[PDB]
DNA sequence: TACCGATAAGCAGACGATCCTCTCGAT
DNA sequence: ACTGCTTATCGGTA
RNA sequence: UCGAGAGGA
């Protein structure tokens, strides 16, 4: 059953962070994907069992990290790179603000 | 998954800096003035052979008084022995590592005796050179001006020919017995 | 999870840098070669080294992938790469393209105006994004030709140097997918009066784009390392793998690929066509009609719904995918997949009235309760509950239909060899029906405001049907004229608080939105209240301790 | 003035039929419409037109025309949005996720 | 920039616990009580594990702290036994 | 403050900028009128130095663009006369709380 | 060489250890993990240093999961060589390719040509030999090597090192 | 469209209401910073009647034989009649009192003395008057200087910002400003005794009672604020019937937010009120 | 007469209840 | 379904 | 699964 829009915003309204969390990601999409520390970018050859972690163009087997992301939101990632688009998802924070 | 210290700023892909060399050119990590963990500018801790060997002791004989505390409620061969039953109480046996670096250390110690090598120290860390090469020297027995100035290539103008020597004499007199 | 642990570690996204792809980059990022147009077959079977898993993302049944393997369900894909026969522009930025040309000044790749220009110093004063650019075009679109010496009134008389060749800039439009330029000149010698037309190719404009200042970027709202102009030029571009673009499982032998691989496949047919029409005898003006279609291909790939004249169509005559309108808000991945989502562990039936249930209370139709379910982990608080309730099976009512163990393993008791067994260790999970008083949220379509979506107590009851409590009617506006309702059963013993805490009907009484409350009584109830409290009325022995009786909380003294 | 003028204008069709909706709300959606300078459209060049992260303006309208100007413009989401924190699947830090929560050793040892 | 926060000591937030902390620390609570963490209030034969962290804020025995983020990123840690609890 | 009644030629208007710190500006006879500020509608807007602008910074925790802003061409801000960087509190009755203390920040 | 060196550790802890003794389990999970593991950026973690006093400040009780994110503040020593670097150390492998010297917990393996070209390899000889005239390296004999490239390889750093050059040599 | 224009906004742990990006949107939410279901219209009996009403309910003249307090009321009434000590709080009092009737009257300027407040006063005594069982016979265990300092003790204590400095101390005092207004129009020394009949015991309890239900009143940091308001606003406009003597016809129901939203260069009905 | 802003005469790119349930036809 | 944004003719400034 | 059409509070 589809949990919407208005469904989403209602949840906001009340306040509940972790619902409206587990209902987007546990009760649906949610997907591991290991991105690359130097670029931002989902190119990281995730080899479980070898551990050989390297994103290819970056030569680091170091700063790897996982991330736990809507499945959906890796497509649209990907499709945006499709479209030379990059959006770097970075780990660090950068402009306090 | 230890990746931290000096962290920041990677600015996409980077050159890599450098190659690791014996002109200073150390890890860019290992930067003659890094940082604390309380916050301060703290200049890069290099020990010798000798300083290295009576900082495990001393960490380890300490962890010992303090591994013990929560379960209530000085000869050459003989200090190879007595360190290897100390390994196997403080530490694992998986530890494997810290075990040949123990034996190497004592065996390949300079200064054992913890009032010798303080006086090494004092006369090292007082010479205005790199904390590498003075951890180098205080580590590598040498009779020679030339002996020092081509081990440790990153000095040559940095310090005088006799100024060196003074050092290195003092040093062979420093030595201590096995 | 993604399924199975991982020695990498995890921590949350913080911030999302936005940027363009740079063709050096993509080409470093590929793992595929991309020589090969045709998708299925070698031509044999299994997907060629072309186009489709030469090194990328795997098909049906097979991990294979580039070695690492690791399975569909795992495997993100991995990105190739194209390499473009002739430059070509990006769709999205046509407009920006061509705003920068008429920005930044040709044959030299220098600004048009600088800082000498008392309103060039006006509009860089903002240190903004893209107002400033705003400014920058305005400025710099007009004063034709570029400079040499310009400042007359901050030096004595004579004019000093500050820029390049002074060549005239044309004034560029839109022919389509191309831009021209009209060059002016004229002035009593060659052309009469008429100006002088020329074609201005991607080719030309990146090597003007190539030599555009680092201090030129900034002025325009670029970036040094995220954002150079020279990148909204494709020279190479990046191969989605299946997860974006997949082949379906069409019977044993067949194919069904997705509407972005033939349009892939229709970019590489038309790139290979320029491939040897350069490199063999050069026929002038068809490499033009057939790199003007590598344009439009590599175009319509990214947006098929392009401005007013190109457009098209897949063969039936019916037209092609384009990414833009894949990921277009209403429906379509952002608003359609990230906003808003099908979950799992959700109900919906018909709803009806109840006047013995309690305000707070939801019926809940047996064949609901032992469909979804609460995964509860063993403690010694449950065990022989739970330990019941895994003998009781998926078809008794307290149930359960799987077991998770300490290793990632589920045990759908509806099937297993070991249903009646299993010991049941502690910190395993118990994925138990829904059982009575367990808070669910509940919720009626249109959600306009803060409730219609309330947390509410269970009750198992027979009927497949959606029971409530008449008094909470008005916060949803639902009457029981066939009217349906949807259910969300909560995974979390945190998020089944989020809602016992604060998503409450008891809780959410008075409304915030009128500082009145939203709950009354109506119908029956109100209607019989009149009747009731009035002096006319009273009530005999015989019904009036039936009257005392129905009460719950009732003192017991008459 | 625009404001106490919008606010009046506003609520007069709310008291047209149906009466009400408390002061706090309308007063907000005002404020929002001016604190900008002037008067901030409720459309897809007005509010949405404005210094938010590409992520949060990007799920309303101009949605891949934003998200090709972002990167164009080399825009950085600050991920400070509700919007942003849905599409990344990460607690909001919205009510329950303003804060966060850790636990204390010297606090633990004390109770025992 | 460099390690914000604010002391214990001048607090500009208030006293009184917040109800999205309570349904935060409750529900944290009765999720670590539900993952089999150690109880410290004394267990009145208490099923439900949010029956026991609604027991744990009775008696103030959570060892939970809560970071009230402003929005200048700074901070001020508030120990669930600081916070009172009316609501 | 210079006063006109009826059109100043923008070549006229061309020397304004010219002459620092001197601020010139310029008024016409029918916007001077009726005062505006007099107006129902209209609240209390009240000027903020470099002394008293730093403050509100600093203990409301914000960093200058976060404030409210108000326009340099805004009726009440010309008849401050008021420039970029400039704040005012504006003092307003409230419905609510009796009275409400906001500011803005000049363009 | 050896380093003293201040870097920290994020450990995730399950909610079950929310018992009294979670300072002493976190302290013994950081050197269960860091002490004795071997990093490129780093080099070999030798010994934690200072059990008393090791920084676990406060742990985030993660979203989702009822799991605490504790970062361990810590001080250890770190064996991490250089491309240069003089060394001396024991000699503990030895065959016709070269020999294999022991210093500290890193092996550094110096090669035929990489020796003098007047030494040669000696198979007839038990333990197996690099004569020259009075000078015999073999199964112990102390070296002194010229670390002339490193080698990151698993955690475990490795070197190939020179002796073929003024003051190096055996030792 | 006015859910996604209002997602951001949120109430944050400095009282302030701001947004994703961190600009203020309003310093105090809805102005006084209370959460809207504590919320109940009460009367404000200050504004509201003639002059001579005012008076004659409100002033306390211990230096007067018919406008004192009988010493019916109070415990010692004989013994505080002509006390110029006791009379010039009763004078600080009244001329507060009195400003609060001009104060009122430039805000609410139609008159209209039912206004949207926290802290049920209206109830808060009746409880008072049956959980104490207090009788008209005897008079109160209550004193001037119990009465008149108490109020302005009780004052101090109603918190909605946390100060130190002059601004916030300042944004407090205009956060609470119209409450304290109204407590001052039910809590006058006068009303507490001719109407009310207090004891020291039920006045005490009332002053913590009112001080309680107030800390409660006040929003709370993380309270969505903006989408709330977007789908309060949202929700009514669904069910509007009628989209347009008064003029004739005018721009009303949803046709005319279509144009407030919009932001709106459309005649329709543009006709302006001169007076 | 070399310039400089006026008010038009034109064109364009993206939108418009939330959920739900069913049936028929390929190129 | 709305009010907008991008561009041809034109009086007056010095 | 795509596209049309139908149907509901
Ligand atoms: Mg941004
Ligand atoms: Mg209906
Ligand atoms: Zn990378
Ligand atoms: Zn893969
Ligand atoms: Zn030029």
């Amino acid at each position: 059953l589809r949990f919407g829009e208005m469904e989403r915003d209602c949840m906001i309204a009340h306040g509940a962070a972790s619902f409206l969390k587990e209902r987007l990601m546990e009760a649906s999409d949610a997907f591991r994907v290991h991105i690359c520390g130097i670029c931002g970018l989902m190119t990281v050859i995730a080899k479980l069992n070898h551990n050989q972690f390297e994103c290819k163009g970056c030569d680091n087997k170091i700063d790897i990290y996982q991330i736990h992301i809507p499945y959906a939101a890796k497509l649209l990632f990907q499709e945006l790179m499709a479209m030379n688009i990059t959006p770097r998802l970075y780990t660090d924070r950068s402009r306090d603000f | 998954s230890t990746s931290t210290f000096q962290t920041r700023r990677r600015r996409l892909k980077k050159v890599e800096e450098e190659e690791n060399a014996a002109t200073l050119q150390l890890g860019q990590e290992f930067q003659l003035k890094q940082i604390n963990h309380q916050g301060e500018e703290e200049e890069l801790i290099a020990l010798n052979l000798s300083e290295a060997r009576l900082v495990i002791k001393e960490a380890l004989v300490e962890r010992r008084r303090a591994f013990k505390r929560s379960q209530k409620k000085e000869t050459r061969e003989k200090e190879l022995e007595s360190i290897d039953v100390l390994l196997e109480q403080t530490t694992g046996g998986n530890n494997k590592d810290l075990k040949n670096t123990m034996q190497y250390l004592t065996n390949f110690s300079r200064f054992r005796d913890q009032e010798t090598v303080g006086a090494v120290i004092q006369l090292l860390k007082s010479t205005g050179l790199h904390p590498f090469e003075v951890a180098q020297l205080g580590s590598l027995a040498c009779d020679t001006a030339d002996e020092a100035k081509t081990l440790i290539p990153s000095l040559n103008n940095k310090i005088s020919d006799d100024e060196l020597e003074r050092i290195l004499k003092e040093l062979s007199n420093l030595e201590t017995l096995y | 999870v993604g399924q199975q642990y991982s020695s990498a570690p995890l921590r949350t996204v913080k911030e999302v840098q936005f940027g363009l792809f740079s063709p050096e980059e993509v080409r470093a990022i590929s793992v595929a070669k991309i020589r090969f147009p045709e998708t299925m077959d070698e031509q044999t079977r299994a997907k060629i080294g072309g186009l489709n898993d030469p090194r990328l993302g795997s098909i049906d049944r097979n991990l294979k992938c580039q070695t690492c393997q690791e399975g569909m369900n795992e495997c993100p894909g991995h990105f190739g790469h194209i390499d473009l026969a002739k430059p070509v522009f990006h769709v999205g930025f046509i407009a920006k393209i061509k705003k920068v040309c008429e920005c930044v000044c040709m044959h030299c790749g220098k600004l048009l105006l600088d800082e000498h220009n008392e309103l060039m110093r006006q509009a860089l004063a903002i240190k903004d994004s893209k107002k400033r650019f705003a400014a920058i075009w305005t400025l710099c679109k007009t004063k034709m030709v570029c400079e040499t010496d310009v400042p007359s009134e901050d030096d004595p008389t004579q004019l000093v140097s500050r820029g390049g060749c002074g060549n005239t800039q044309p004034t560029i439009r839109k022919d389509g997918l191309k831009l021209v330029g009209s060059w002016k000149k004229d002035r009593a010698t060659g052309d009469a009066d008429e100006p002088e037309l020329r074609v201005l190719s991607t080719e030309e404009i990146l090597n003007i784009f190539k030599h555009i200042s680092v201090k030129d970027f900034t002025s325009l709202g670029f970036n040094e390392v995220f954002s150079r102009p020279e990148w909204m030029i494709l020279t190479c571009l990046p191969v989605p793998p299946p997860p974006v673009r997949p082949s379906i499982s069409f019977n044993e032998s067949q194919r069904g690929e997705d509407d972005l691989t033939f349009k892939l496949a229709d970019i590489l047919k038309a790139n290979i066509s320029l491939e040897t029409l350069e490199h063999n005898g050069a026929p002038h003006h068809a490499i033009e009609e057939a790199e003007s279609l590598l344009q439009f291909h590599v175009a319509t790939y990214m947006d098929n719904d392009i401005a007013g004249q190109p457009q098209a169509l897949q063969k039936s005559g019916r037209p092609v995918k384009s990414i833009r309108a894949r990921l277009k808000g209403k429906e379509g991945r952002i608003r359609g997949n990230l906003m808003g989502k099908r979950v799992d562990f959700s109900a919906r039936t018909v709803i009806s009235g109840d006047p013995n249930l309690e305000l707070d209370q939801v019926g809940v139709p047996k064949s609901i309760a032992k469909t979804l379910t609460y995964p509860e982990v063993v403690t010694p608080y449950n065990i022989d509950r739970l330990t019941q309730l895994v003998r009781n099976g998926p078809n008794e009512h307290p149930g359960a239909k799987y077991v998770i163990r300490d290793s990632g393993d589920r045990i759908d008791l509806r099937y297993s060899k070991r249903a009646g067994d299993i010991q049941l260790q502690y910190g395993w999970k118990v994925e138990r029906h829904i059982m009575d008083n367990d808070p669910v949220l509940f919720n009626r379509q249109p959600s306009l405001h803060k409730m219609s979506m309330m947390a509410h107590r269970v009750k198992v009851i027979p009927y497949s049907t959606f029971r409530l409590n008449l008094s909470v009617t008005s916060p949803y506006n639902a009457d029981f004229d066939g009217d349906e309702m949807n259910l969300h059963v909560p995974q979390s013993e945190e998020t089944r608080a989020e809602l016992s805490q604060l998503c409450a009907v008891p809780l959410q009484i008075v409304s915030p939105q009128s500082n009145k409350p939203c709950m009354g009584i109506v119908q029956d109830t109100l209607c019989g209240i009149r009747k009731l409290t009035l002096r006319d009325t009273f009530i005999e022995l015989d019904q009036v301790l039936n009257m005392l009786y129905w009460v719950p909380d009732w003192d017991g003294v008459i | 003035a625009g404001r106490a003028a919008l606010y009046k204008e506003v609520y007069n069709v709310i008291a047209s039929d149906g009466s009400y909706v408390n002061y706090r709300h309308m007063a907000l959606l005002v404020d929002v419409m001016t604190t900008q300078g002037g008067l901030t459209s409720v459309t897809r060049h007005g509010f949405n037109r404005s210094n938010t992260g590409a992520l949060m303006r990007c799920s309303f309208e101009e949605t891949v025309e934003i998200l090709f100007e972002a990167g164009a413009s080399a825009e950085l989401d600050d991920c400070r949005g509700v919007s942003e924190n849905v599409i990344l699947g990460q607690m909001a830090p919205i009510g329950t996720g303003a804060f966060d929560v850790m636990i204390d050793e010297e606090s633990l040892v004390k109770y025992m | 920039l460099k390690e914000k926060a604010i002391p214990k000591d001048q607090r500009a937030t208030t006293p009184y616990m917040t109800k999205y902390e309570r349904a935060r620390i409750l529900g944290t609570r009765a999720l670590q009580i539900s993952m089999n963490a150690p109880v410290f209030v004394d267990l009145e034969g208490e099923t439900d594990p949010l029956r026991i962290a609604m027991k744990e804020l009775a008696e103030k025995k959570i060892p939970l702290v809560i970071r009230r983020y402003l929005p200048d990123g700074s901070f001020e840690d508030w120990s669930v036994e600081e916070l009172i609890v009316d609501l | 403050i210079f006063v006109y009644q009826n059109n100043i030629t923008p070549s006229a208007m061309k020397l304004v900028p010219s002459i620092p710190p001197a601020t010139i500006e310029t008024f016409n006879e029918a916007a001077l009128v009726v005062n505006i500020t007099h107006h129902e509608l209209v609240p209390k807007h009240i000027r903020l130095s470099s002394d008293e602008k730093r403050e509100l910074l600093k203990r409301y925790r914000l960093k200058e663009s976060q404030l409210p802003r108000i326009q340099r061409a805004d009726p009440v801000a010309l008849y401050l006369g008021l420039k970029r960087g400039e704040v005012v509190k504006i003092i307003r009755k409230s419905e609510t709380s009796g009275r409400y203390a906001s500011y803005r920040i000049c363009m | 060489m050896f380093f003293i060196k201040d870097l920290s550790l994020n450990i995730t802890l399950h909610p079950s250890f929310f018992g009294p003794r979670m300072k002493q389990y976190l302290k013994t999970k950081l050197l269960e993990e860091v002490e004795g593991s071997c990093t490129g950026k780093f080099g070999y973690i030798l010994c934690v240093l200072d059990y008393d006093n090791i920084d676990i400040q406060r742990g985030r009780i993660l979203p989702t999961d009822g799991s605490a994110e504790f970062n361990v503040k810590y001080r250890a020593v770190v064996f991490k060589p250089f491309k240069g670097e003089v060394v001396d150390g024991t000699v503990v492998s030895c065959s016709q390719h070269g020999f294999e010297v022991q210093v500290g917990p890193m092996k550094v393996f110096v090669t035929k040509h990489l020796m003098p070209q007047d030494l040669t390899f000696n198979a007839g000889s038990n333990p197996p030999s690099y004569q020259s005239s009075e000078d015999v390296i073999t199964i112990k004999s102390r070296i002194r090597v010229k670390i002339e490239g490193c080698i990151s390889q698993v955690s475990s750093i490795h070197a190939i090192g020179s002796i073929k050059e003024d003051y190096l040599g055996a030792i | 469209r006015l859910v996604k224009a209002l997602e951001d906004i949120m109430v944050h742990y400095d009282n302030t209401t701001r947004n994703s990006l961190g600009n203020v949107i309003q310093f105090i939410y809805g102005e006084d910073g209370m959460d809207a279901a504590h919320i109940e219209k009460q009367s404000l009996d200050t504004i509201g009647g003639s002059d001579a009403a005012f008076e004659k309910r409100y002033r306390v003249d211990l230096l007067n034989t018919d406008h004192t307090l009988d010493p019916s009321l109070l415990e010692s009434g004989s013994e505080i009649l002509g006390d110029l000590k006791l009379q010039v709080l009763l004078d600080e009092e009244y001329k507060q009192l009195v400003k609060d009737r001009k104060f009122l009257r430039e805000v609410f300027v139609d008159g209209e003395a039912n206004w949207p407040l926290p802290v049920n006063i209206r109830r808060i005594i009746q409880n008072a008057q049956q959980t104490f069982h207090i009788d008209h016979t005897k008079p109160s265990d209550l004193t001037i200087k119990d009465i008149v300092l108490g109020v302005k003790d009780l004052q101090e204590n109603l918190l909605v910002l946390r100060g130190k400095n002059e601004i916030i101390q300042n944004a407090q005092r205009d956060a609470v400003t119209l409450f304290c207004c109204l407590l001052r129009s039910r809590l006058a020394t006068r009303r507490v005794l001719q109407e009310y009949r207090l004891t020291k015991q039920a006045f005490d309890w009332v002053l913590s009672n009112i001080e309680a239900q107030f800390l409660r009143s006040v929003v709370h940091p993380g309270e969505m604020v903006g989408v709330l308001a977007a789908q309060s606003i949202g929700e009514p406009a669904t069910q509007m019937t009628l989209n347009t003597v008064a003029s004739k016809k005018v721009t009303s129901g949803v046709p005319r937010l279509k144009e407030i939203l919009n932001v709106a260069k459309n005649m329709k009905t543009p006709s302006l009120t001169v007076y």
